[PDB]
RNA sequence: GAAUGUUACCGCAAUAGUAAUUGAACUUAGUACGAGAGGAACAGUUCAUUCGGAUAAUUGGUUUUUGCGGCUGUCUGAUCAGGCAUUGCCGCGAAGCUACCAUCCGCUGGAUUAUGGCUGAACGCCUCUAAGUCAGAAUCCAUGCUAGAACGCGGUGAU
RNA sequence: AGGGAAUCUGAACGAGAUUCCCACUGUCCCUAUCUA
């Protein structure tokens, strides 16, 4: 049973497999400008939490996540 | 004061009970004779409490307290929640604790200064311990052995740790708690030594197996008599 | 009980005939052995 | 297979009769031996265990029981045996006088063509001061060392739309052939209640012919089903009222409902009158008339001894899956509907 | 051997030939049953063990110490539907069991995930070396 | 193996053995064949018998075999115990028979097999048949000596009482009848004759009590003057790790001279001069000093009367074998009583009132009456637990009814602003 | 005795109903029948599918923050028990119940208005 | 095992009936018998109602 | 299933079959017994194994309710409806049927066998047997459990 | 714009054969239901 923040998560498909709980964490500047999307809203706040319960759809709602997060670093 | 009594014909006594300094928790078996045990020892001088958890009779290795508190698993129904503040005094306070472990016994080994905790124990309960209990907290291991609870027997007085503890972990561990520590074992060389016997700062209650060579061991490290 | 089971008394006629043949037998066995 | 079920044939009727008796104590009151009703229902029901020795004492227990349907049985009659070097010997069988449209339905296999001419001269030869029906009364009480009591059931209590009743027969075990009888005397045309019969905590036997699945294939191929079985030392978990509501409470749910579930037993109506909740499975399938016997003996364990302390009773739909005990949960949880507002 | 007071009948999910993980911090990885120790005779029926049950089990993926030698194994983790006295029907997410010797005393000194509650309840040692239960 | 030897099949007397081996031959394998057969199946219906019988004799004589001590590979005490008690050469004459037996036997049955695949009729067959067991019954009428030899042998050894070479020992010796038969008698509970004549004592009686948290054993002799009886005790003393408490009778009891105590003691010297002897007393008091002449020696007086000395040889010969923050009490505990068991005088346990309530897997205990609560007229508890849908113990509080009239205030927030049109 | 929420739905969970879930890491998933569970299996989201309460509560189909809806907790400090501080409660629970039925339909006017 | 009709488990049993598992079942039938008595009172009352 | 006036209801029971099984768990116990190592049994209660009789409250399974929904193709000139696909394919799924893959239930009186006995002859002792006589196996016969003789019978309703 | 690895046979082979490792399945434990 393994635990990251999203941010370590992010600088890395491969991450999410071996992975139960990303965590939200506010008092990181990183993660206000992350807070601060048209994204981290509508469903994607319990899909972080909740890993093995997703399926196929739900991946690709954070892998084009992740690629947005990588635009903004 | 120590006394060598059975549960069902069993010896690990601290399975089968949790005895602190303000009370005294045993299970509801068919045999009458081991809650007879202590009132024997006990009187009616401190609370011996007819209780299970969950429907458990394995009560002492799923609770944690000492003489200000009592800690229950989620497991524990509001029925049974009902009935050990019905039976308690209300100088001890109770707290349902939900988690990842439910062995409280095997997870919080204590006394009424210290506490010994699994080091993957959750902060929620690390700083609910140090409230409901009013002690101080450590991720602790004992010579590799996660689990403080089984492996270690404590109290006031003093402790007694399974004899597979290095001297350097004694010297170590008894440095955090501020009591004496001997490795000894109970029933025979048993090396499960916390839920092989209960303890408190009065009365040390071991099971029917356990040697006179070891029960004098018992006996002086806890300063009976 | 379990009453176990009972012998005939019925002598078939390939018994009682073998009977008379073998009883015959044992004459002509005394005769030559009351020779000797 | 067992060979004690054999012939493995169909039975007779749907009602099977019992086979045989609770004694007899010479001494005791005059009291009902066996019961029936209509068996339709299942439901599960939780309870705290107070059975020492065990491994949940006290803990809960969840398990599965039965709900027979049993309006007041009436009596109509009574029969009177002798003792023969044969068996028994019926020497005089007493009505009512003045018997229900169900019973005069229950001796026609056409009941609408017929000019419904059943007990006409009967009631007639009780038109006096008796003279004949006390005679009668005498033979019996004179003789027949065995009395039993003829009744039937309420058949339109119960939301069965079949309109015609069962015959029974069922002995008395209350002492003195005279109190017999004349218990009888007190009660033509009278109906008698089931908690007369039972009460709680009570191990009975319960009488049925077992679900028909037709012809089926030493392992031999034939008839499966539909055979008069008896399953004996089923607990009695609860006896019903009809007028009561709040049956479906217990000391600790305490919420006014019936043990009917949500749009009722599938194939089968609500309950409209008194009940037996039995635990476990009774033999036979829902709408299946049963007769509930008692014990044959004093079957005292600690299985028959101990009182039953009834937690909860699941009410939930059947028909479907199970979410909501009451109607009242369902519009709670839900919220309000497109037809409401 | 071992067990404490009355065991009473939970679903068998596990029969002769089923691979289990193993559950303690003694080497094992894996566990393959080859007998269940207490179970009935028909004829054609495999033994089929479930949780809390003393089966005969080789290691088949862990430490060499471990393997060269057939072991008492109990089971801590089913997966297969069983019922508990309180309502509810539940299951695991895997099979897993824990090596130990006849008399009932475990070698590991902690055990991994979940441990049923009926097999915490039969097996004392089991409950000692237990993190989790249920 | 180890210590004793109980555990040995029953060894019976070459007759009864005979009638256990060819009944169970005649009840466990077919018995009824025809002439009118064919010669395959008459052959293999007496092959199959031969066999069984050859399995039957062996399987009983391997019993005894394997079951009796290798006396020679046991132990040195042993070896050489059994040698005193029993006639040793006698021994391994008696198992050297039955291995000799058993090889015959198994040529027997090797040999009528191989000779019955050649059978002609059903007479022949059953001749070689007659002849195979006939013959195995013949070699074991030769085994009715060693055999009652062995039984006797067996209840004998079944009675032998477990010493262990590897304990901390105490041999007791002096003089058949001293008076150290009062000294196990009285050191523990073992019942040892105290009998006025010799050789009262025939065996080497044992005795185990506990000092300083151990496990010891002294070993009662019957006694030196040679006799079986006579060098058990001998024996015991040389191979034993022990050490060796000779007593003596400083008074007209006994019937011995002390000087015969003295020239048995410097006599038996050189076998017990590495054992670290202890002498206890029960030109005269010169010639005890003559005694003191031996390197390793203590002398004691004693008196078993009194329970006080008796117990102080045990502690000088124990002694001599091993050199060979505040805690939370509540004063509710601290004034509380001891529980004695025969005190009529007492507080009943939950033991007592199960009994007094009757059985013990009868009695429900109640677990209410033993809880505190405000008002025990509310002791016999119900509590609800569910009402409608939701749990009764999630809305659960203290202060509801304050906390209900705040949701009520924010009723009336809500009742004058028009929601409910 | 507890009637619990479904992992999926958040309905009423009576005992002796559906099926508990527990993980290797060891949490229970409770249901109310099997659509549920067959749903959780599918690994599907709930806030997604439509007939859930948890799409219901997100969306704002129904209400989510109350004073009604905060007395539903999941509550861990226990009390000695008093006849009155229960009788209370049974009358306190009948009214809350009454309360939350008025401003859910509240909410549903305020919801459905504009349509008229 | 012992058998269901093993002499000295059925004899066991007698030890049994002649207690308290007879009494209880002789308490139930008196509770059972009263209310049967309790049942013709109020058909009796609904004989009077007619009668009025 | 004709027949024994018809017809209907309630019955009786000759006869034939028959069924329960084994394991251990708690007290009794760490007592009897034991140098120690160890270590019982009856009475009380609790489960389980095999076998049988059932039953579908729930769980799982199952679907031409082809119930609803989704996908692929295909036709009405397009939407919607579906025509259609050797049941085109996929998800869920009621009712029904169902699984130690689910749940419930499965007995108590006499006569005996081996054996242990009582009184007591034969035989001026004795002797459990000869005349008598008490106990005593999972044995037997009953109780219970299944069919009812269609040429066994009975009682009762209907002119 | 079904695998993989060896070996026996005439380095890949050839629907050659055998053995093992990994995956899969009502072949079975143990059958259950539906359609034609």
């Amino acid at each position: 049973y393994h635990e990251t923040s999203i941010l370590d998560f992010v600088r890395t498909i491969s991450m999410l497999g071996e992975m139960n709980k990303f965590t939200i964490d506010e008092n990181d500047h990183e993660w206000k400008i992350l807070k601060k999307l048209k994204q981290t809203t509508d469903e994607f706040r319990s899909c972080i939490e909740d890993l093995k319960v997703l399926g196929k759809k739900d991946f690709k709602m954070i892998l084009r996540w992740r690629k947005i997060a990588r635009e903004i670093l | 004061m120590a006394t060598r009594t059975q549960f069902e014909n069993s010896n690990e006594i601290g399975v089968f009970s949790k005895l602190t300094n303000t009370y005294c928790l045993v299970a509801v078996g068919g045999s009458e004779n081991f809650y007879s045990a202590f009132e024997a020892e006990l009187g009616d001088a401190i609370p011996i409490v007819h209780t299970t958890i969950a429907g458990t009779r394995i009560i002492g290795r799923m609770t944690a307290g000492n003489r200000r508190g009592l800690l229950v698993p989620t497991q524990t129904t509001d029925q049974e929640l009902q009935h050990l503040r019905n039976s308690l005094p209300d100088s001890v306070k109770i707290q349902r604790v939900e988690e990842r472990l439910s062995a409280l016994g095997n997870v919080i080994c204590c006394n009424d200064y210290v506490a010994l905790v699994h080091p993957d124990i959750d902060r929620e309960t690390e700083e609910l311990i140090s409230d409901v209990l009013g002690v101080e907290v450590f991720r602790q291991t004992i010579s590799g052995n996660i689990l403080v609870g089984s492996y270690c027997s404590l109290s006031n007085q003093g402790g007694l740790v399974h004899p597979q503890t290095s001297v350097q972990d004694q010297e170590e561990l008894s440095s955090l708690l501020q009591v004496p520590l001997v490795a000894g074992t109970v029933n025979r060389g048993s090396s499960v030594v916390g839920a092989g016997m209960v303890v408190n700062d009065y009365l040390a209650v071991t099971g029917l197996d356990t040697t006179a060579p070891e029960l004098s061991v018992i006996e002086s490290i806890f300063r009976l008599q | 009980m379990r009453v176990r089971k009972r012998q005939s008394r019925r002598t078939s006629t390939k018994l009682k005939e073998g009977i008379k043949k073998k009883a015959s037998a044992h004459r002509k066995k005394e005769k030559k052995m009351a020779k000797k | 297979g067992h060979l004690g079920f054999l012939p493995r044939k169909r039975a007779a009727s749907i009602r099977a009769r019992v086979k045989a008796f609770p004694k007899d104590d010479r001494s005791k009151p005059v009291a009902l031996t066996s019961f029936l009703g209509y068996k339709a229902g299942m439901t599960t029901i939780v309870r705290d265990l107070d059975r020492p020795g065990s491994k949940f004492h006290k803990r809960e227990v969840v398990e599965a029981v039965t709900v027979v349907d049993t309006p007041p049985v009436v009596v109509v009659g009574v029969v009177g045996y002798v003792e023969t070097p044969r068996g028994l010997r019926s020497l005089t069988t007493v009505w009512a006088e003045h018997l229900s449209d169900e019973v005069k339905r229950r001796f026609y296999k056409n009941w609408y063509k017929s000019k419904k001419k059943a007990f006409t001269k009967y009631s007639a030869k009780y038109a006096q001061d008796g003279a004949g029906i006390e005679r009668e009364l005498a033979r019996i009480k004179k003789y027949a060392s065995v009395v039993r009591v003829l009744v039937h059931t309420q058949i339109r209590k119960t939301p069965l739309a079949q309109k015609k009743a069962h015959l029974a027969e069922i002995q008395l075990n209350g002492g003195s052939i005279s109190e017999k009888v004349d218990w009888a005397r007190e009660h033509f045309e009278k109906t008698v209640a089931v908690d007369s019969v039972f009460e709680q905590n009570e191990m009975i036997d319960a009488i049925a012919v077992t679900k028909g699945h037709g012809f089926e294939g030493v392992a031999r191929a034939g008839q499966r089903g539909y055979h008069s079985r008896t399953s004996i030392n089923h607990k009695i978990y609860r006896v019903g009222k009809g007028d009561d509501e709040a049956n479906g409470a217990t000391s600790f749910d305490r919420t006014k409902k019936t043990i009917t579930p949500m749009g009722g037993f599938v194939h089968y109506g609500e309950i409209k009158n008194d009940f037996i909740m039995v635990k476990g499975c009774i033999p036979g399938n829902r709408k299946r008339i049963v007769t509930l016997r008692k014990s044959l003996y004093t079957n005292t364990s600690r299985k028959a001894l101990e009182e039953v302390s009834l937690k909860w009773i699941d009410t939930a739909s059947k028909f479907g899956k199970g979410r909501f005990q009451t109607p009242a949960e369902k519009h709670a949880f839900m919220g309000t509907l497109k037809k409401d507002l | 051997n071992g067990a404490q007071g009355t065991k009473f009948r939970i679903s068998l999910g596990l029969p002769v030939g089923a691979i289990m993980n193993c559950a303690d911090n003694s080497g094992a990885r894996n566990l393959y049953i080859i007998a269940v120790k207490g179970s009935g005779s028909r004829l054609n029926r495999l033994p089929a063990a479930s949780l809390g049950d003393m089966v005969m089990a080789t290691v088949k993926k862990g430490k060499p110490e471990l393997r060269k030698k057939v072991m008492p194994a109990i089971v801590v983790r089913q997966a297969k539907s069983w019922r508990r006295r309180d309502g509810v029907f539940l299951y695991f997410e895997d099979n897993a069991g824990v090596i130990a010797n006849p008399k009932g005393e475990m070698k590991g000194s902690a055990i991994t995930g979940p441990v049923g509650k009926e097999c915490a309840d039969l097996w004392p040692r089991v409950a000692s070396n237990s993190g989790v239960v249920v | 193996m180890q210590l004793s030897w109980k555990d040995i099949p029953t060894v019976a007397p070459a007759n009864d053995l005979l009638d256990i081996v060819l009944n169970r031959t005649q009840r466990k394998t077919p018995t009824v064949i025809r002439p009118g057969f064919k010669i395959t199946r008459i052959r293999a219906f007496y092959m199959r018998k031969v066999k069984y019988t050859g399995e039957g004799f062996v399987e009983k004589f391997e019993d005894i075999l394997k079951g009796f001590p290798n006396i020679n590979d046991v132990h040195p005490f042993h070896r050489d115990l059994m040698d005193t008690l029993y006639e040793k050469n006698h021994y391994k004459i008696s198992l050297a028979a039955i291995s000799r037996a058993k090889s015959l036997v198994e040529q027997v049955a090797r040999d009528y097999v191989r000779l019955l695949k050649f059978g002609q009729s059903l007479f022949q067959c059953k001749q070689l048949k007659r002849a195979a067991l006939g013959r195995m019954a013949t070699i074991v009428k030769k085994l009715r000596d060693p055999l009652a030899y062995l039984e006797q042998v067996r209840q004998h050894i079944g009675r032998l009482p477990s010493i262990d070479p590897n304990t901390r020992t105490l041999l007791i010796c002096g003089y058949p009848n001293v008076g150290k038969s009062s000294f196990l008698r009285c050191i523990t509970k073992s019942d040892v004759d105290v009998q006025p004549y010799a050789f009262t004592t025939k065996s080497l009686y044992v005795g185990h009590f506990d000092y300083k948290y151990l496990r010891f054993q002294a070993i009662d002799t019957p006694g030196i003057l040679m006799n079986n009886i006579e060098m058990q005790s001998i024996y015991a003393i040389a191979h034993l790790r022990s050490c060796v408490l000779y007593f003596m009778d400083l008074s007209e009891q006994c019937g011995f001279t002390i000087e015969a105590q003295v020239k048995l003691f410097h006599s038996i010297k050189p076998l017990f001069a590495n054992k670290s002897v202890m002498v206890v007393i029960n030109e005269r008091a010169q010639l005890l000093e003559s005694v003191k002449e031996v390197p390793g020696v203590e002398i004691m007086t004693s008196s078993c009367q009194l329970e006080e000395n008796v117990m102080e040889v045990r502690n000088k010969a124990c002694e001599k074998l091993l050199a060979s923050r505040t805690p939370f009490i509540p004063e509710s505990v601290k004034n509380l009583k001891k529980y004695d068991p025969e005190d009529p005088n007492r507080r009943k346990l939950a033991r007592d009132i199960e009994a007094e309530n009757g059985g013990a897997g009868v009695f429900n205990v109640n677990l209410k009456d033993k809880y505190l609560l405000e008002d025990d007229e509310w002791k016999n508890d119900i509590m609800p637990e569910i009402l409608d849908g939701k749990n009764v113990y999630d809305f659960l509080d203290p202060e509801i009814a304050a906390k209900l009239q705040a949701l009520e205030e924010e009723e009336e927030k809500l009742e004058n602003e028009g929601f409910y049109n | 005795m507890r009637i619990y929420q479904c992992h999926f739905c958040s309905s009423p969970c009576y005992p002796g109903h559906g099926i508990m879930f527990v993980r290797n890491d060891a949490k229970e998933f409770r249901f109310c029948r099997s659509k549920c569970h067959k749903a959780f299996k599918q690994r599907r989201n709930p806030r997604k599918l439509k007939w859930t309460k948890a799409f219901r509560k997100a969306a704002g189909k129904e209400l989510a923050v109350d004073s009604t809806l905060t007395f539903a907790q999941r509550r861990n400090v226990p009390v000695r028990y008093n006849r009155e501080l229960v009788a209370t409660t049974l009358k306190a629970m009948a009214r809350i119940e009454e309360i939350r039925q008025k401003r859910e339909r509240a909410f549903y006017k305020n919801r459905m208005r504009g349509n008229k | 095992a012992k058998s269901l009709r093993a002499s000295s488990h059925l004899n066991a049993k007698s030890v049994k009936r002649r207690g308290v598992f007879q009494k209880a079942v002789d308490a139930r039938e008196q509770r059972i018998s009263d209310k049967l008595k309790e049942d013709l009172l109020k058909q009796k009352l609904e004989d009077l109602k007619k009668k009025e």
